């Protein structure tokens, strides 16, 4: 569910926010994001 | 010497852009302010 405040565990990786499209490419090893001050600010779904 | 009083301040006035366009340490005192700040909350978030 995108755009509503929801709680998500991922691929174990466990959550509570808001998700939206983003403007990043992944390199396809890489499957979770992060930012300066290591906060998780992005994810890629697993099934998709 | 009113007219060589008011060139010598028109050409300082005109240095001082210069001096403080290029040195490095010109803001010095501002910018260590606001970086002192930034690294006290960054600590802060690390410390998480």
């Amino acid at each position: 569910v995108k755009n509503k405040c929801v709680n998500f565990n991922f691929n174990g990786l466990k959550g509570t926010g808001v998700l939206t499209e983003s403007n990043k490419k992944f390199l396809p090893f890489q499957q979770f994001g992060r930012d300066i001050a290591d906060t998780t600010d992005a994810v890629r779904d697993p099934q998709t | 010497n009113q007219k060589l009083i008011a060139n010598q301040f028109n050409s300082a006035i005109g240095k001082i852009q210069d001096s403080l366009s290029s040195t490095p340490s010109a803001l010095g005192k501002l910018q260590d302010v606001v970086n002192h700040n930034a690294q006290a909350l960054n600590t802060l978030v690390k410390q998480l």
